[PDB]
RNA sequence: UCCUCCGCAUAAGCCUGCGUCAGAUUAAAACGAACUGACAAUUAACAGCCCAAUAUCUACAAUCAACCAACAAGUCAUUAUUACCCUCACUGUCAACCCAACACAGGCAUGCUCAUAAGGAAAGGUUAAAAAAAGUAAAAGGAACUCGGCAAAUCUUACCCCGCCUGUUUACCAAAAACAUCACCUCUAGCAUCACCAGUAUUAGAGGCACCGCCUGCCCAGUGACACAUGUUUAACGGCCGCGGUACCCUAACCGUGCAAAGGUAGCAUAAUCACUUGUUCCUUAAAUAGGGACCUGUAUGAAUGGCUCCACGAGGGUUCAGCUGUCUCUUACUUUUAACCAGUGAAAUUGACCUGCCCGUGAAGAGGCGGGCAUAACACAGCAAGACGAGAAGACCCUAUGGAGCUUUAAUUUAUUAAUGCAAACAGUACCUAACAAACCCACAGGUCCUAAACUACCAAACCUGCAUUAAAAAUUUCGGUUGGGGCGAC
RNA sequence: GCUAAACCUAGCCCCAAACCCACUCCACCUUACUACCAGACAACCUUAGCCAAACCAUUUACCCAAAUAAAGUAUAGGCGAUAGAAAUUGAAACCUGGCGCAAUAGAUAUAGUACCGCAAGGGAAAGAUGAAAAAUUAUAACCAAGCAUAAUAUAGCAAGGACUAACCCCUAUACCUUCUGCAUAAUGAAUUAACUAGAAAUAACUUUGCAAGGAGAGCCAAAGCUAAGACCCCCGAAACCAGACGAGCUACCUAAGAACAGCUAAAAGAGCACACCCGUCUAUGUAGCAAAAUAGUGGGAAGAUUUAUAGGUAGAGGCGACAAACCU
RNA sequence: UAGGGAAUAGUUUAAAAAACAUCUGACUCAUAUUCAGAAGAUGGAGGUUCAAUUCCUCCUUCCCUAACCA
């Protein structure tokens, strides 16, 4: 979103101008996820994927500020979680193939605890934390039965 | 705005349906077409434009009996209630269609051309060249979209390579597949274009609002223009 | 005694807003109270607040609905199976009331009453001047009034212009000849699931003109539009001629010559038509710049931005017969209101200060206020409108401001936007090219040797989207110099 | 002698410091403040313009993360108006204070209430005893305009010179603004009280300090340099742009309603004529009963009629039988 | 009163030419038509230039336009 001078002459009118990228709908295959996705992409995206030698490398290598896509960040978390867990659901009946794929991308592996939070927005992260911390309150009946028993045992020792 | 089209009914019926006027407004509530408003209230009678619609469990050519021919407020041509088997439906009446007549809805194209009776529905391939037709469809099974107005008729000009060339009321030729079904004869109400409105009020009854009083200078668009008939419109894909 | 314009109810609105008691607060006057404090109140049967599912059904108006005849073609209808044992909750209910700053001559839907069974009071008291308002009556005359018969009275004749007609418009200075309109014509469009339209060229939309009747002549050079090979198109924008001579004079059937796309045709004409103009003549009046009929070169009439007739219609504009009348000659009388006086209550514009005369002269050029004269105890009430360049609105006319805004456009600037087209971008593949000839010789043929038998690929992916261009459409932003015996025009 | 006058508090302003943030029960996104039923709509998208350039058309400063300095320098720009860095440099930092207001001030605030507007929105006014009011026959008085006590006596900007004496005599054309020039019959002003309008650099001058140096890093300097003093108003358009709010009036439309006596003709965008709708002509009214009415007289009144209810179209727009109509 | 344009043979046009009219002849019984010949002009005055219808200036005649706002 910007402005231009008509006929590239500053002394002429200043006009609003919007440059839009050329969008293409293409199908991509993920080795780590063993699934095909119909993603709307640009020719730059195709070039970047070629330079990375595949979609999986592109998704794993590209930082968040360069991916500029929530969907891309969700794919990254999916791939990273499978690498962190060494998930057996990838090619369940072909353990050898599953282990070659995971070896190909071993450089990007990270601890599972960290991978679960990759790509999450602050709102999503807050909701995830809230669910982890949401527990029914403990009835005070149980707590008081513990102080009592613990207290009675100490009294017996003094006797 | 909260405009909802009245055209919500999903099941065919011969019961007159309550319809809502637009006033020339679109769904946004702004005037889209000028000169529309008011007029007598009207109910819509659902017209079946697919003359060859066999009953659910039936197939092949079938006949129907004309029960009544009556006025239709929603169109210039008259409409006829026809009954065949256990089904009743509204259709467009032909010039000489009257109660008690029997009409034939066939899909059969034979080596020889049939003797065309007014009001019968046949495939264009089965009709002699020069037959006056009406309620023609562009593609087979699409349903009649052409030559539906009062007194209108087309003529079957040629039949070549499984296709039919017809002349439209505007005189522009129209190529279609020979399996496209048409109705023989002219549409009812041949003297529609001779009617006289007589007074401004009668136009108001028809739902027409007066023209703007703004004077518009005429421009280059105006004045007689003698142009060649447009090239034959073709719906067949080769 | 007199009004009845109403009245009662519902709806909508309003929300305790003339019930009791206690207060002397008050109603544009007044101690009853609509104001204050307290205390009471409207009780559901009227009304509001409703409904198990799925599929399925629903051609045949209304009008006393019967004859009759229609078009603008219409407000009222189910079944099948499954599910279902229960009961009268909740809310509106008052009034002298709402929208109009007000206890406002205004606004305000429906039912019933059709003059009342309901609802109300035009006069605070007096007097009986002017001017003013609303009425009644008027001698003789009867439009002599006046821009005009406005108003009033009576209640009628004929005609003209414009518009066909009913209808529509500047809420608050214009109701019309303006707009619409039946009719006629031009232009665009071959089509479906939100307008157009649940429509399909006897249709739909964009316009012009204005029923009907007789008609609508000539022109496509220019502009526009359309179409492409020239070109087509005026019921598209628009246009539709000179100079000199010839029958005594007017005039020229006629003749010469130039120009143009065509040279205004039919009609009509002193017109609602630049002036000339109160054109000329007949009719109309005692008298007519009015009106009607004609004559008309209108050198600026004129044919769907329509011409010319003609029924019916008009709170349109004009003329007129007869009658009518206080319009007038020329005013008068009476009643009511207002008025004046008494009592109660009690505004507004306005106001430099005023101890606020007349004449002539003077003066920023029209003096109550200056000069020279004259006049002159003080103070109310009622009239009047010559002055206080009277009051009211920082003149709307006019000019000025490097002040605005609306509108138009071949003003400058621009195409971001919309549409079209081109290229790039993106996207699959289908096909790859033939004009000898022996002259001699060979070869059973079929053909060969010599005198060339090379080289050489073409097409090609429709839309959508994005980028860059081009042309349109529809718009945007901004401006519209100065001088000037006011400005403009001319000139500079 | 009345009307009045007088008052010192309520609180408020600017800083500092400190991060900030509520709760009974019940009700509240449907017509909010409404106990209790089948749904599934969902947020982001360059500010513009006034204005300055003495028009205007490119252009015209707007905290963006450290005071100072580098520096108004490099640089940008109808190279005009004006805009304007960085490298580098590098300080201090103890809330409980006031040469701030004191009822026309200070917050609009006693209150976002009353009141105004359909809505968004606009938006006030004012209080005053004393230790005790369980001391109320208390706390004296004197002061604006306006009046009253107490109308007025030839003549005149109202006074001045005077005079034994108010007047009589003589002299004298209010004020401000605006203009060549105003008693002007040119502007403003009833009067009282309160409120209500000159903001700063560049240099220079004056008076101190130190002095070829001055200055509490930067800067200037061929008597300079440092510090100080001292000069630059108020109210007013028609407009322009952005974002909201409006069709309870009115224009047109949508859904479903309602009204239209009698007579003629009996066919009617037909005639006469009520209700009803409109508003031709005249008078009245003109701060009115009324910010468009009243009386009479008129046009229409089965239709392109009139009308109640709910809904729709919104300002670069809507709507329009084009009157540049109408859109509170 | 202000402003623009125009003036060519007797007539009407052209950029010093044509057309007719005029005069001469031939053809005809004669006239016209026709054919062959002939003549004739740059409104006025002043000036530049070797040379001016063709560069300027004033006047006359005529045409067209404007002559307004309260
Ligand atoms: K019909
Ligand atoms: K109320
Ligand atoms: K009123
Ligand atoms: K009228
Ligand atoms: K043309
Ligand atoms: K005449
Ligand atoms: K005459
Ligand atoms: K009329
Ligand atoms: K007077
Ligand atoms: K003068
Ligand atoms: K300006
Ligand atoms: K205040
Ligand atoms: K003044
Ligand atoms: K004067
Ligand atoms: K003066
Ligand atoms: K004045
Ligand atoms: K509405
Ligand atoms: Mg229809
Ligand atoms: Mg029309
Ligand atoms: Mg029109
Ligand atoms: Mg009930
Ligand atoms: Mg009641
Ligand atoms: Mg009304
Ligand atoms: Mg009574
Ligand atoms: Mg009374
Ligand atoms: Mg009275
Ligand atoms: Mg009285
Ligand atoms: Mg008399
Ligand atoms: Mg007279
Ligand atoms: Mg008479
Ligand atoms: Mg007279
Ligand atoms: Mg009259
Ligand atoms: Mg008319
Ligand atoms: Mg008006
Ligand atoms: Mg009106
Ligand atoms: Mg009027
Ligand atoms: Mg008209
Ligand atoms: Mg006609
Ligand atoms: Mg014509
Ligand atoms: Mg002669
Ligand atoms: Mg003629
Ligand atoms: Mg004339
Ligand atoms: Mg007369
Ligand atoms: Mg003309
Ligand atoms: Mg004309
Ligand atoms: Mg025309
Ligand atoms: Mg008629
Ligand atoms: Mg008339
Ligand atoms: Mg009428
Ligand atoms: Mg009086
Ligand atoms: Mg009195
Ligand atoms: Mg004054
Ligand atoms: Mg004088
Ligand atoms: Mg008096
Ligand atoms: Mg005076
Ligand atoms: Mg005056
Ligand atoms: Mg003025
Ligand atoms: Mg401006
Ligand atoms: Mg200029
Ligand atoms: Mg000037
Ligand atoms: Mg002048
Ligand atoms: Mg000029
Ligand atoms: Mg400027
Ligand atoms: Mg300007
Ligand atoms: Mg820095
Ligand atoms: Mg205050
Ligand atoms: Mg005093
Ligand atoms: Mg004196
Ligand atoms: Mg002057
Ligand atoms: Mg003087
Ligand atoms: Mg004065
Ligand atoms: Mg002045
Ligand atoms: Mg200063
Ligand atoms: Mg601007
Ligand atoms: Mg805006
Ligand atoms: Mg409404
Ligand atoms: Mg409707
Ligand atoms: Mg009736
Ligand atoms: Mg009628
Ligand atoms: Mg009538
Ligand atoms: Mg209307
Ligand atoms: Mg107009
Ligand atoms: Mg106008």
């Amino acid at each position: 979103l910007g402005q231009i001078y008509a006929n590239n002459d500053k002394l002429s009118k200043r006009l609003k101008k919007v440059w839009k990228p050329q969008l293409f709908e293409r199908e991509f295959y993920s080795e780590i996820l063993d699934k095909k996705f119909t993603v709307t992409v640009t020719m730059r995206t195709l070039d970047l994927i070629d330079e990375a030698y595949g979609l999986d490398f592109y998704i794993l290598k590209t930082p968040k500020e360069d991916l500029c896509s929530k969907f891309g960040m969700d794919l990254k978390r999916g791939m990273l979680l499978r690498l962190a867990r060494q998930d057996p659901q990838l090619h369940p009946e072909d353990p050898e193939r599953r282990a070659a794929i995971y070896d190909k991308y071993k450089e990007f592996a990270i601890p599972e605890e960290e991978a679960e939070w990759v790509g999450l927005t602050l709102e999503e992260a807050i909701e995830k934390q809230r669910l982890l911390e949401e527990k029914d309150p403990v009835p005070l009946f149980k707590i008081y039965v513990a102080e009592l028993i613990q207290q009675l045992q100490q009294q017996a020792l003094s006797e | 705005a909260n405009f909802v089209s009245w055209k919500s009914r999903t099941k065919y019926t011969i019961t007159p349906v309550k319809m809502r006027k637009s006033g020339g407004r679109d769904h946004t509530g702004r005037i889209r077409v000028h000169g529309i408003g008011g007029g007598h209230k009207q109910r819509y009678r659902m017209i079946d434009f697919l003359r060859f619609r066999p009953e659910e469990t039936k197939s092949g050519p079938f006949e129907e009996k004309v029960i009544q021919v009556r006025y239709d407020p929603c169109r210039s041509a008259d409409i006829a209630l026809v009954a065949g088997g256990s089904r009743k439906r509204w259709i467009i009446a032909t010039e000489n269609m009257q109660a008690g007549d029997t009409i034939l809805n066939s899909n059969h194209i034979g080596r020889m051309a049939v003797a065309a009776r007014e009001g019968d529905a046949h495939p264009l391939g089965a009709l002699p060249v020069g037959t006056l037709i009406n309620n023609v469809e562009s593609e087979p099974g699409r349903g009649a979209q052409y030559i539906r107005a009062a007194g209108t008729c087309g003529v079957l000009l040629r039949k070549v390579n499984g296709t039919a060339i017809i002349q439209l009321p505007s005189k522009r030729q129209m190529q279609v597949l020979e399996t496209c079904v048409a109705t023989v004869g002219r549409v009812s109400n041949v003297d529609h274009n001779k009617r006289v409105i007589g007074k401004a009020g009668r136009n108001r009854w028809l739902g027409k609002r007066p023209n703007s009083g703004r004077w518009h200078r005429k421009g280059g668009w105006a004045g007689r223009k003698i142009r060649p008939l447009p090239p034959m419109k073709s719906y067949v894909k080769l």
